[PDB]
């Protein structure tokens, strides 16, 4: 029962707790050795949204405890009763249950493929996947920025070119003011190559304006393309949690039945 | 050493002897045709010359003009000034003239001639502090925000303060600011250097300069290390004036005239030692101890130095109760809710997500009570869900610090985010936040799988194209603040009798108190735990009730201030009295608590109060990286900090120029942008003569970024013969010359360049096109220190882990040194100026392992001779200087190897590993830093980064067979063990230091377990006898042998 326990994990270190605890919810729980004896027994370790909470259990005279309420015969003792029941009762602020024993040995998907081997070449296939992903989800959070920065770009370009084309409006409206103030004169010949300037500014604020049109129409294009990173960002995203977390469950029930820690590095 | 490119003199014995220059294009045309608007409405358009200054555009103008119709409605070419529109869409004044055409930044070619109005000319040269920053002043300027107009108006206090220090006992004072003394931390010379000095003396040659002077003069002096430069110069001034003339008085007297007139330099640099310190302990000095080296210095007229600095002149910007008494917020009868509205933005396939919902908690760094959600209701098409959620919390239990972090969610169990957004409870007055929101999130960041994001950064995104989240919270017919301390204070003496009365006991049984309970020394204990080492509820508790004792015990605060129930006013409210006048701490430990686990003001306040204190200005430009980055969890724009290292910069221009470029480099990080622009603005406009300096440096940069944009686009498929050529054709170029020529190292101010040489300019051969440039050294004893300045500017790479990595092992060396035990780094410069663009400083006469093996290596092909190395080292290093070469690179080595074990970089093999002719091996290109690829598998991988090779372990028992059996091979596994133990005895400054990082958005790290692995790596649970044996074990592992 003790070193069965389901969720007692024994020897492993504050690190690989938390590890284990990443991405559950509410109540969650798992038992821990302590880190010194110079320090306490076994380590009960709650979750509470993101947050992970640690609890002493105390052994002195044969006794199991966090504190006082020692009588609490087992290690084994003392979980069970706090699964049905919380721990706000020991002290307030914890209002929460342990009844999600998320510990369960993995045996549940896995394939029960008892190979080993076999378990082992599963645990390559799902982690060249996740590879796979990871980098596609990669190669599209990069152009996701670049369109960022391309669209932020397109937008005070934009800007500069109504800017222009104010400075030129202007311009032309400038020219009136003086141009038609000389056109009295009897000279019309003066009057021809005045003309000319101004007709070269009004088709050049033509230009201008086909020019910033032809980039609005560019920068829906982009806005489009930039919704669709986002799409298939979000639809990567939930694929890459899930083999990424059977790959947690493999590489578990394999390190279960018979450890060779070096052996695992060929099947990544 | 940076000074000597770490170069040892082994027998020197002292006891002997795209949108770059136009919008769409990179490089304009060498030829271009400009329309120029004149102020009389014509346009006449110029065929002008790419580089041509506006002087001669204008000029070729008023000539041209005169053949258009309308002349006589001209002024005279003087009365006017040119303007246009540039790449960042603002209407520029081009009021220098002397500026050329490709570096106006246009977007079009074309020129406004108009007369000067905003007449105050003077004021609107502020054109250079938005240059400086890469975005307009005047962005600022129509900022709507009032925290943010609050800021520029605000810091100003900071300006006007440092601009007053400077100008106290000046010119000594303004001198003091622009060439600060670079000096160890310490005066106590370690025994290993005090060592290379015959019972304390060193020989050192002082220069001096009369007519012209082509003659400069050598007087070699004899002193004891720790005799000031006054001292020095006295002493040079007696040699050099000592004659058979002037008698014993005479002679004495004569040097009393003297000695204050002068003050030395370091001959080819351009630093300064200005103030009473043992020669030792400045730098240089203690460079050339190391190096085996004969100190060079000159002596510099006080003048002529005064004559090289000009007046900052610095000149106030422009830019110059509540309701009726407020509502206290402890006086808010009820829980808090907020109305989640909708989201509008969302992309999301139908077909591939079944629902969304809208996840939220409040936070203090982490959370104060139950999370949650609200129904998965109308998903994806069209999010609305108009809910009150209700968190169980009271309103006047909300800490100062309190947060929203929201993020939606997708939905056996397919929970997972879409994009995330925080905001602050309370505003930067201390408003209680009520009405309406919208806030635009973040996207879910590479690493985190969470489902919310609290580290994220405080506020909405400002890419209008996002997810768009509206809000709504709750209204007490009054704007409500958070109390004021006298008010707290009250609270806290009342909860302190309050508790003087109970009798019953629960768990933070705040009852012995009267005496201690003596084995209750787990205090002393739970104090020295690191950071990271989580903290037990009973211990929780434990801390909480003996919150008094524990003063007496000041380095036990961070951990008392996490046992603190945040959601508790009656323990926050005691807290704040506690911090109060809690015993200031030291410096190395302050810092974390200016990490995101603590954002409350007051605790950030006395962090800062630490710092002021204890921090040197030698130890605040080593951790300035952490310092500039930490910036990012404080809550509002004015903040104490932001004052503190302002003041700072504007206090040292060796401090400031560093600030600048830090902030300056993650001007793109729109997550940062906003506080960062502001924050240079001030500085910017307060730093004085300096700012000429960066608008240089910044000219410089642009240039390289703009040139290497096109090689790395557009000239590849070209051969480097092909691309060598263009890039000689650029550098050619006038604008370039000009730009690229008389200027400052971004890397070390100290080391001016001017003078480029062309023929000593490559590309390197890396796909990324980094550029190795080569600089006269200007000084006038360049000979003495180095002629020629040789740095690499890389565009594509991100520098900055790099740059922390380096940054880790000058820490590292140091922690070694001044311990006494001599492990020599080589942290060579790197600086990250931009988004992923930077400098390396460069190292001569050093060689890739791979070189080494590829110069000395027989005719045919077929195997590496494994004595190689060794052989070329020999070579090197023939006679007894031999011994020592050999003793140079055990010790590097050594060193080099518990580094990298412990940070966990990449692999090493012989292309990431250099030696020096003196035989100093060290490491280049890190790759990732903590196993980050164990983001597949990785799981207690522990990797020993550095294996030594036969060929190394050769070198280390001097040629050994069978080398694993030798004395030397003891020697250095007695030196990896003393330093490996050395650095675990740090592990707090470690782990804080990587703390401050979480900010930066450096993919390696994410969160506080990304940092978890330094942990493992330093056996920190573990007792260190334990720790001893892992070590052992683990280089007993991948070398097979060798180790027990």
């Amino acid at each position: 029962s003790l070193q069965d326990a389901e969720w007692y994990w024994g020897d492993i270190s504050r690190e690989e707790v938390n590890e284990k605890l990443r991405d559950t919810a509410d109540g969650t729980f798992l038992v821990r050795d302590a880190s010194t004896k110079m320090h306490g027994d076994y380590t009960l370790t709650l979750r509470k949204g993101g947050n992970n909470k640690l609890i002493k259990i105390f052994h002195r005279d044969g006794k199991y405890g966090f504190s006082d309420p020692l009588t609490f015969s087992s290690v084994v003792e003392l979980i069970n009763h706090y699964r049905n029941e919380s721990l706000a009762q020991y002290n307030p602020k914890l209002d929460v249950k342990l009844l999600y024993p998320v510990s369960k040995y993995q045996q549940d998907q896995v394939v029960k493929e008892d190979n080993i081997e076999a378990v082992g070449k599963k645990l390559h296939e799902y982690n060249t996947q996740f590879q796979e992903k990871s980098r596609e989800y990669d190669r599209l959070y990069e152009e996701y920025t670049r369109t960022s920065q391309e669209i932020q770009m397109k937008r005070t370009a934009i800007e500069a070119f109504n800017e222009t084309i104010k400075i030129f409006e202007e311009q032309c409206q400038t020219q009136e003011r003086y141009s038609k103030e000389y056109i009295e004169k009897f000279n019309e010949k003066e009057i021809q190559r005045i003309m000319h300037n101004y007709d070269k500014l009004k088709s050049r604020i033509s230009e201008i304006i086909d020019s910033r049109r032809r980039l609005e129409e560019d920068l829906k294009k982009q806005a489009a393309e930039y919704r669709e990173i986002d799409k298939r960002m979000n639809s990567i995203k939930p694929d890459l949690i899930q083999l990424r977390k059977t790959r947690d469950q493999y590489l578990m029930w394999l390190t279960q039945k018979g450890v060779r820690q070096k052996k695992l590095n060929e099947w990544l | 050493m940076s000074y000597y490119h770490h170069h040892h003199h082994h027998d020197y014995d002292i006891p002997t002897t795209s949108s770059g220059e136009l919008w769409g294009i990179h490089l304009m045309p060498p030829r271009i045709l400009v329309e120029c608007l004149l102020p009389n409405g014509m346009i006449v358009t110029l065929e002008c010359l790419r580089e041509a200054t506006l002087i001669t555009i204008k000029h070729e103008l008023f000539k041209e003009a005169r053949k258009y119709p309308l002349h006589q409605l001209l002024q005279d070419e003087s009365s006017y000034i040119f303007v246009s529109v540039t790449q960042e869409a603002e209407r520029e004044e081009f009021f220098d003239e002397t500026r050329r055409l490709c570096d106006l930044r246009l977007f079009q070619p074309f020129l406004k001639v108009i007369e000067p109005v905003g007449n105050r000319e003077e004021k609107i040269l502020n054109r250079e502090i938005g240059f400086a920053i890469g975005m307009p002043v005047c962005e600022f300027d129509m900022v709507k925000d009032p925290e943010v107009q609050d800021f520029r108006r605000n810091i100003l206090n900071v300006c006007k303060e440092a601009v007053d220090l400077r100008d106290l006992n000046s010119p000594h004072s303004r001198a003091m600011y622009v060439y600060p003394p670079n000096v160890e931390s310490s005066p106590e010379l370690p025994k290993h250097i005090y060592n290379k000095l015959d019972k304390g003396q060193i020989i050192v040659v002082i220069w001096v300069i009369v007519s012209p002077n082509n003659d400069k003069q050598k007087y070699t002096l004899k002193i004891n290390h720790d005799c000031v430069p006054e001292q020095v110069i006295a002493e040079a001034i007696r040699k050099k004036t000592r004659s058979m003339l002037l008698s014993s008085e005479q002679l004495k007297l004569c040097v009393l005239e003297y000695q204050g007139k002068y003050i030395l330099k370091v001959c080819g640099c351009d630093e300064y030692f200005l103030e009473k310190y043992p020669l030792s302990q400045y730098k240089y000095i203690r460079s050339c101890i190391m190096l085996g080296r004969m100190p060079n210095l000159m002596l510099m007229a006080k003048e002529s130095l005064y004559s090289q600095l000009p007046m900052d002149c610095f000149t106030m910007p422009s830019y110059s109760n509540g309701e009726t008494s407020t509502k206290s917020l402890w006086v808010i009868n009820s829980a808090l809710r907020i109305k989640i509205l909708c989201a509008t933005y969302v992309n999301v396939n139908i077909r591939d997500i079944d629902k969304i919902y809208v996840r939220t908690g409040i936070y203090h760094g982490g959370e104060p009570l139950c999370d949650n959600v609200n129904t998965q209701r109308v998903p994806c098409s069209n999010p609305r869900w108009n809910e009150w959620l209700n968190y169980d919390i009271y309103i006047p239990d909300l800490p100062r610090a309190a947060r929203l972090c929201l993020s939606i969610c997708s939905v056996k169990e397919e929970h997972c985010p879409l994009a995330w957004g925080n905001i602050n409870l309370f505003d930067y007055t201390d408003t209680l936040v009520s009405g309406k929101m919208a806030l635009n999130l973040w996207p879910v960041p590479h690493g985190l799988e969470d489902l919310l994001n609290p580290i994220g950064v405080t506020g909405s995104n400002p890419n209008k194209e996002t997810p768009c989240l509206e809000l709504e919270f709750d209204w007490f017919s009054s704007v409500v603040k958070f109390p004021d301390m006298s008010v707290i204070e009250e609270h806290a003496n009342w909860s302190v009798s309050r508790e003087a009365g109970f009798s019953y006991s629960h768990a933070g049984l705040s009852r012995d108190n009267e005496l201690r309970e003596n084995d209750k020394e787990q205090l002393k204990a739970i104090s020295t735990r690191d950071p990271l080492s989580e903290i037990t509820e009973q211990e929780k508790d434990f801390l909480w009730s003996h919150r008094h004792y524990c003063v007496t015990i000041p380095e036990i605060l961070p951990k008392l201030l996490l046992s603190v129930k945040w959601n508790s006013r009656d323990e926050v409210a005691q807290m704040y009295c506690l911090v109060k006048d809690w015993p200031p701490i030291k410096p190395e430990q302050a810092m974390e608590l200016l990490d995101c686990n603590y954002p409350d003001p007051m605790v950030r306040g006395f962090a800062v109060r630490c710092l002021e204190k204890y921090l040197t200005d030698d130890k605040l430009s080593q951790y300035l990286i952490q310092l500039v980055q930490v910036l990012k969890y404080e809550q509002y724009l004015d903040n104490l900090l932001v004052r503190f290292l302002l003041k700072k910069a504007l206090t040292n221009q060796r401090i400031g120029h560093f600030f600048f470029w830090h902030l300056k480099s993650e001007m793109h990080n729109k997550t940062v942008s906003q506080r960062f622009g502001l924050l240079l603005e001030s500085y910017c406009r307060a730093c004085g003569m300096y700012l000429k300096h960066l608008n240089r440096q910044v000219e410089a940069m642009e240039k390289l970024i703009n040139l290497t944009d096109i090689l790395k686009q557009e000239k590849k498929d070209e051969t480097q013969k092909v691309q060598m050529k263009f890039l000689v054709e650029q550098m050619r170029r006038p604008d370039f010359m000009d730009a690229l020529q008389g200027f400052l190292s971004p890397l070390n101010p100290a080391h001016q360049l001017g003078n480029l040489r062309l023929e000593e300019c490559r590309i390197m051969s890396s796909a990324k096109r980094p550029l190795w440039l080569n600089w006269e050294n200007p000084d006038i004893m360049s000979e003495l220190l180095f002629q020629n300045n040789e740095i690499i500017f890389k565009n594509g790479d991100d520098l900055r882990q790099d740059m922390l990595t380096l940054q880790i092992i000058r820490i590292m060396e140091n922690i070694w040194q001044n311990q006494g035990l001599d492990l020599r780094m080589l942290p060579y410069g790197c600086l990250s100026i931009g988004d992923c663009v930077g400098l390396i400083e460069v190292v001569r006469n050093s060689h890739t392992i791979m070189q080494i093996q590829c110069k000395g290596g027989l005719k045919g092909a077929l195997q590496f001779n494994s004595h190689t190395l060794h052989q070329w080292l020999k070579d090197k290093n023939k006679g007894e200087i031999y011994d020592a070469a050999i003793d140079l690179f055990t010790r590097s080595c050594a060193g080099y190897c518990v580094a990298t074990f412990i940070l966990g970089i990449g692999d090493r093999h012989n292309s990431n590993i250099m030696v020096k002719d003196d035989g100093q091996l060290f490491h280049i290109d890190f790759g990732h830093f903590l196993d980050h690829k164990k983001k597949k598998f990785g799981y207690k991988r522990e990797r020993v980064p550095f294996v030594l090779t036969q060929d190394f372990l050769i070198v280390i028992s001097k040629g050994a067979q069978e080398c694993t059996k030798t004395r030397e091979f003891e020697r250095f596994q007695e030196m990896c063990y003393k330093a490996y133990l050395a650095i675990r005895q740090h592990a707090n400054l470690f782990i804080n230091l990587f703390s401050m990082m979480l900010g930066s958005g450096m993919p390696e790290l994410q969160s506080f377990d990304d940092i978890a692995y330094i942990r493992k790596t330093l056996a920190l649970d573990k007792t260190e006898q334990e720790a001893l044996e892992y070590f052992m074990k683990q280089m007993n592992d991948a070398h097979h042998g060798g180790w027990t």
